[PDB]
């Protein structure tokens, strides 16, 4: 039979290949079986005479596939468009010998296309890998506001969630931009130091312009790009050592042409012992029907692989990617590019010399340049965190203990010493205890120094949805940590689910759990004057705080959680002397705070025990480079008796 | 001067004898200088050169295109020309209104229609509204099904509800060759309410596969986006009885007022601009020179041609060429195969119709019927700004039709109900696998047949108005001959009370 | 360890172990299938049942908990840290100089140092 496939190119040179290329895939099987034939195009400087060109080409013969190339035009986005949304028409299946732009992959609206080359999207993989390869965790990226940037941000995000990590910071300049200092900026004052840059060639010099006025191109740095980025005018001046990577054999034009012609030849002899021998269809007018097996071709095609290809063995992704193409690593040996190692997608593999990186060092870089300047918050906790003011001659009086060594204090910052009304106003104070005595130890302990202040709220922090939104932002201290006014947090903080979700803890260093003080019938959570309301008996809380999560975090207390809602404190030792004015009729809260007031001051008694059990711990943002250290000085302190003499100290000094 | 370009329809000689002068739409605040433009059967080179020859020979400063149902990849064409010529578009038809997410960055398209996350945030109210909170997903290969996948997730999240699913599945139907492994996967998932993503020429093997498996009896029901039933005027067979879809405002309207509505809305933005007294913005030249290489001050022209309202209609354009925040209505199949109005969706409130889904024509969905008894089942009052009652509470609006002899209807307030009952039947409803519908009877308490004829809930059970019964319902001989009850859950006989001690 | 591991031979029944038990093995290539019930075992049944993994569990041969006499660790710790196994669960404390080799959950079971004498 005669088999009849066509391609576009625009060299008349290559085309001879072409026509070469399809005689010798002939010679393989060319028993009239089937036969083949081969047309041609070339391209035009206009479009709208170049579909209508691609329609007569069509009408010509009874075509079964395309073949489109790169001209030597430099419009290189919608050249490979006038073809195919015509032949898209009527479902031809294409092919593109050399394209890159990561519109063509969006099924929806290229109806039938392949590729036999990988878009500049997947990309993201080999970084990925080089990421997992030199363990540097925390990336900077920065992007564009063409849709190949948002397609290239949206799959390393992908990948990066699937690993459940996410990015330290992404930020994004609108196309066609100049004078952007404000985005470096923006970048430059974070601990994360690895910068991961796609733009087109112009927007890369001008980035590199600004970064290089910014003294950001120096030494501590690594910052690897694509591809796009490293020719033309952006290759001219650029800082020395900047990762990159090429393609396998790209750009040669003629590589791809043996490849397509042969996959096209194994899909047809694969295709025609099948029933449905619709025959393509003839005619670019009248005819407005479909091909009635282009699905059925398409789906055939896809999954058609090849034996020896010359730039590979080649299968198809699910929308027609290259499929496991090669890549080469490169770096700026000093003005010059070079190749340093082969990666498949799959692996990397250094088979050349060493790689130098900017600052001219040879050891690897590490990211996360370690700060060491770190602000605390921390919240007004009686047995904990004792607040006080200071004198007039600039210090908080000293005050020596029976042991002959005085008490540690420092200076916090930040409320307005009245909550209720204060227009504005912000005083320095004088903070001790058992907190501060542990973080001094800390901070001894691993070379840092700290400058306290207090919350702006008073409130514990529990995350909670305003109305009219559908963002929760968690409200208080611990809001303090995620928007990034805080660093590190040393106060009685619990170790809930919730919280554990988007902050991570140390080892606990104090374990307790939930009580209930009464002034001297009362017990645990199991009595119907409890369960049900009365006025008999009256029970509260401190507002957004942990409890009333944990009590709005069962169905079958609904009732319970109910009377909460009613009334409770947004207080402090203020509930435990609303306790005492007998108001209140009994306080369930942490064990340590109500066992040291109740032992220390009177006349105040605990309920029973305990009945759920938690520990407290330091909190610290997601996956910082301080948490492993923090938890080797906690169970040291735990091992030594430190915290046994620091125990007895602050609360076995009563009774 | 704006340009008409019918491309397929029956008998064309209605509208093409309309197109005559410029006595219609003669209300726009401007001169209008129409002109027509005829296509035969359409194709890329049929539309090429007609709409190449217009723009050379008449000076068109916009157009306007109307098409035929079920065609798929006309648009596209629309917005590369668009983009070639940068004068702008505006397709007011059935099948080039389907948007597209990217375009291409210079052009002008000002497509008439909504996506699939407007689309089914609407079909999520209806769904929240009937207390509706499991459902199964079956969505066919149809390529542009990922978007719809994640947004069904997206904006599930975004609700308050708990919005528990069941199952997602992939088909791949099409042609009978391949209809197998669809039949074994849709033959194992079970749900009281399906939502299902597929396109008008497939939903005929979809439904017909269904109805072999036992899916289309009044026990279930269904909905889908308005991708299907592209042909509202006469829908198929096959199809079930009753199923919910949205359709944007104006599905009833006549081609003359969409043709009306598209150059009101084009001289509306002409005159707007005219307002402000700088010019009438001539379009490019031809399409032989591949001219406009950059956006000058015209750019302005597009801008304005957003905001314009019309006749008490908000037409506000997204920068994604697609019109946001209008009112859409939604649309069901009544035992009679033709599409009748629900509710509508004016400035973001539901409006239904029916205060109670009909559920018209083994089985499902039995109704249920109790009255107050203090600890056992509690009657109150719903939110008091939302309506949606507290979670753990069941919705129960109670019948009071008193009169229908005489009387309209009587509004039932919808209240919910909380206690010990309505919990044992939660449980049955989660184990046995059924759907209810309470509602409080207003005969009598219990019942006691006053000389042949019963009352109350036993009543109600004996003359087949509900399937089942329960509350504070005790078992004797006089009644255990009439209905059938369970085996006993609470003990229960005769006391006294006395005053006290 | 009693409280939490406890290793039972299969009965002479059915050749299976009784329900709410898993099989369990002490390897040393013959092998004899006991199987073990208990606190941690309950834990890792719930863990496989919420994190979606499969497991297979084997007891140790060397020393019961953990040392390094000059570098040669023993036991479970041991038995992580070259390599031969991803996890060891049962009575296993927490203290300054393992953590320095084999990472670790949050705790489960509180524990110290306690005395016991006589009545
Ligand atoms: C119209 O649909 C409904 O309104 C409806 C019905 C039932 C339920 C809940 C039920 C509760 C709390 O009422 C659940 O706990 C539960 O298990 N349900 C059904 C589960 C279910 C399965 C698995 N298969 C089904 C087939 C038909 C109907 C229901 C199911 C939820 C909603
Ligand atoms: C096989 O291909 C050749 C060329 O690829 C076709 O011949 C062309 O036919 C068109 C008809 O419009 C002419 O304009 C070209 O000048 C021809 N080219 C050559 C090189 O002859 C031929 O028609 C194809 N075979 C069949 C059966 O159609
Ligand atoms: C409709 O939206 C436009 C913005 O796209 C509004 O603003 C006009 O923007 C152009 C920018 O080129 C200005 O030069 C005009 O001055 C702006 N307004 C006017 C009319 O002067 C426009 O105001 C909006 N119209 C409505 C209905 O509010
Ligand atoms: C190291 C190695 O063999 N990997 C790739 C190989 O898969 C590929 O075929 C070849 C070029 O085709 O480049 C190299
Ligand atoms: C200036 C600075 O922070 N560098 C510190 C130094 O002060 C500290 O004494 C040392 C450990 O003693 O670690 C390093
Ligand atoms: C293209 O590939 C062929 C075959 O590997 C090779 O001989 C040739 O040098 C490459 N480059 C060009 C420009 O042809
Ligand atoms: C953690 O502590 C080790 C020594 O215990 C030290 O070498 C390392 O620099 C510390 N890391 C950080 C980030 O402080």
């Amino acid at each position: 039979k005669i088999v009849n496939i066509g391609a576009v190119l625009s060299t008349r040179k290559h085309e001879q290949m072409f026509r070469e290329a399809v005689n010798q895939a002939n010679k393989r099987h060319g028993s009239w079986k089937i036969q083949l034939n081969a047309t041609s195009v070339t391209h035009k400087p206009n479009a709208i005479q170049m579909a209508l060109s691609v329609c007569e080409d069509l009408i010509s013969s009874q075509v079964y596939a395309i073949l489109v190339s790169h001209p030597p035009t430099p419009n290189d986005h919608f050249t490979p468009t006038p073809v195919s949304y015509t032949a898209g028409f009527y479902r031809i299946p294409v092919l593109g010998l050399t394209t890159r732009m990561s519109i063509y992959s969006d099924k929806s609206i290229h109806l039938s296309f392949l590729r036999t080359v990988p878009p500049y999207s997947h990309q993201s993989s080999v970084w990925f890998e080089m990421m997992r390869v030199y363990s540097w965790n925390h990336i900077i990226l920065l992007v564009s506001d063409d849709h190949e940037g948002r397609a290239a941000q949206k799959r390393l995000e992908t990948l990066l969630e699937e690993r459940e990590s996410k990015a330290e910071k992404v930020l994004q300049f609108d196309p066609g931009t100049k004078n952007v200092t404000a985005l470096l900026m923006e970048a430059k004052e974070l601990e994360a130091r690895v910068i991961i840059l796609s733009a087109s060639e112009d927007d890369a010099a001008t980035v590199y312009r600004a970064a290089a006025m910014l003294n950001m191109t120096g030494s501590g740095y690594v910052w690897l790009v694509g591809e796009r980025e490293i020719s033309g005018n952006a290759l001219r001046y650029a800082p020395d050592g900047i990762l990159g990577l090429q393609l396998i054999n790209g750009k040669n034009e003629s590589a791809h042409i043996s490849d397509a012609v042969g996959v096209v030849a194994q899909a047809v002899h694969e295709l025609l012992e099948k029933e449905n021998i619709t025959d393509p269809p003839r005619g670019c007018v009248g005819n407005t029907n479909i091909w009635k097996t282009g699905p059925l071709f398409k789906r055939v095609l896809m999954s058609s692989k090849y034996a020896d290809g010359v730039t590979g063995r080649v299968e198809f992704n699910e929308d027609g990617d290259r499929k496991f193409a090669n890549y080469s690593i490169m770096n700026l040996q000093n003005r010059k590019l070079v190749q340093v190692g082969i990666y498949n997608g799959t692996h990397v593999i250094p088979n050349d010399r060493k790689i130098i990186w900017p600052g001219g060092e040879t050891e690897k870089p590490r990211g996360y340049q370690m700060s060491t300047r770190l602000k605390i918050v921390t919240i007004h906790q009686e047995p904990f965190v004792y607040v006080k003011p200071t004198l007039s001659d600039g210090t908080c009086k000293e005050e020596f203990t029976v042991n002959g060594d005085p008490v540690k204090k420092v200076i916090c910052t930040g409320p307005n010493d009245t909550s209720p009304g204060s227009p504005r106003h912000t005083v320095p104070q004088c903070c001790y205890g058992f907190c501060i005595d542990l973080l001094i130890k800390l901070a001894r302990t691993m070379n840092f120094t700290y400058e306290v202040h207090l919350v702006a709220d008073g409130k514990f922090g529990t995350q909670e949805r305003v109305n009219n939104s559908n963002k929760k932002e968690w409200n208080g201290m611990m809001g303090e940590l995620l928007s990034g006014q805080a660093d590190m947090i040393v106060a009685p903080l619990t170790i809930n689910n919730e919280r554990a979700q988007y902050i991570e803890f140390s080892k606990p260093f104090k374990y307790q759990g939930l009580t209930i003080l009464v002034k001297k019938r009362i017990t645990g959570i199991n009595d119907p004057r409890l369960r049900n309301p009365s006025d008999k008996f009256i029970y509260a809380t401190v507002k957004q705080s942990s409890v009333d999560i944990y009590f709005r975090r069962q169905v079958e207390l609904s009732t319970m959680y109910r009377h909460m809602e009613k009334h409770n404190y947004e207080s402090a030792a203020e509930a435990i002397q609303a306790v005492r004015d007998n108001k209140l009729h009994a306080f369930i809260w942490d064990s340590a705070v109500l066992e040291f007031e109740a032992s220390q001051k009177c006349d105040l008694v605990t309920t029973g025990e305990l009945f759920f059990r938690s520990g407290f711990g330091i909190g610290m943002r997601k996956d910082s480079p301080w948490k492993q250290n923090v938890s080797l000085s906690i169970l040291k302190s735990h091992e030594n008796g430190f915290m046994e003499d620091l125990d007895k100290t602050w609360v076995r000094y009563q009774e | 001067t704006v340009a008409v370009v019918f491309s397929s329809s029956g008998p064309p000689q209605a509208q093409f004898r309309a197109r005559l002068t410029p006595q219609s739409f003669l209300d726009l605040p401007l001169e209008i200088q129409p002109l027509t433009v005829g296509v035969n059967t359409t194709n890329p080179s049929s539309l090429l050169t007609q709409i190449c020859g217009l723009l050379g020979a008449a000076h068109v400063h916009g157009i306007v295109f109307e098409d035929n149902v079920d065609t798929e990849a006309v648009a596209q064409i629309l917005d590369f020309i668009s983009s070639q010529t940068h004068v702008p578009i505006l397709s007011i038809s059935g099948g080039s209104a389907v948007v597209l997410t990217p375009k291409e960055p210079g052009s002008a398209f000002l497509q008439l229609g909504v996506s699939l996350e407007q689309q089914l945030q609407v079909l999520f109210k209806v769904l929240e509204e009937y207390d509706w909170s499991a459902f199964a997903v079956i969505t066919s290969l149809h390529p542009g099904h990922a978007l719809f996948l994640e947004g069904v997730r997206a904006v599930a999240d975004a609700s308050h509800v708990s919005w528990r699913l069941l199952d997602v599945v992939t088909l791949e139907l099409g042609p009978g060759g391949p209809r197998a492994r669809t039949q074994r996967l849709l033959r194992q998932l079970d749900a009281p309410v399906f939502v299902a993503y597929c396109s008008r020429e497939e939903a005929e093997v979809l439904f017909a596969e269904a109805a072999q498996a036992g899916l289309v009896g009044p026990g279930h029901v269904w909905l889908v986006p308005n991708l299907a039933l592209g042909s509202t005027d006469a829908p198929p067979a096959t199809f079930p009885v009753g199923l919910i879809s949205v359709v944007t405002e104006s599905w009833r309207l006549s081609l003359r007022q969409k043709v009306r509505d598209g150059v009101a809305i084009l001289a509306l933005g002409a005159h707007s601009y005219w307002r402000q007294h700088g010019t009438l913005p001539a379009p490019a030249g031809d399409c032989r020179v591949h001219p406009g290489p950059v956006s000058p001050a015209r750019e302005a022209f597009y801008r304005h041609l957003l905001n314009v309202t019309w006749e008490g209609r908000d037409f506000s354009f997204s920068p994604g060429g697609y019109l946001v925040q209008p009112t859409m209505v939604v649309i069901a199949l009544n035992r009679h195969r033709l599409w009748e109005m629900v509710g509508r969706w004016e400035h973001g409130v539901l409006y239904m119709k029916y205060p109670v889904w009909p559920r018209y024509s083994d089985s499902r969905h039995l109704t249920v019927a109790t009255l107050e008894e203090r600890p056992f089942v509690i009657v109150e009052s719903p939110d008091p700004g939302t309506g949606g009652c507290v979670p753990n509470t069941v919705p129960c609006r109670r019948q009071s039709n008193h009169t229908f002899s005489s009387g309209d209807v009587a509004p039932y307030t919808k209240l919910c109900c909380k206690g010990f009952c309505i919990d044992i039947l939660k449980k049955l409803a989660r184990v046995v696998k059924f759907s209810y519908d309470l509602y409080l009877v207003t005969n009598g308490k219990h019942g006691k047949r006053v000389r042949g004829v019963w009352n109350g809930m036993i009543g109600e059970v004996y003359y087949k108005r509900a399937d089942m019964a329960i509350g504070s319902l005790t078992i004797n001989e006089e009644r255990s001959e009439i209905v059938d009850f369970s085996v006993p859950f609470v003990e229960t006989g005769i006391s006294v009370m006395v005053a006290r001690s």
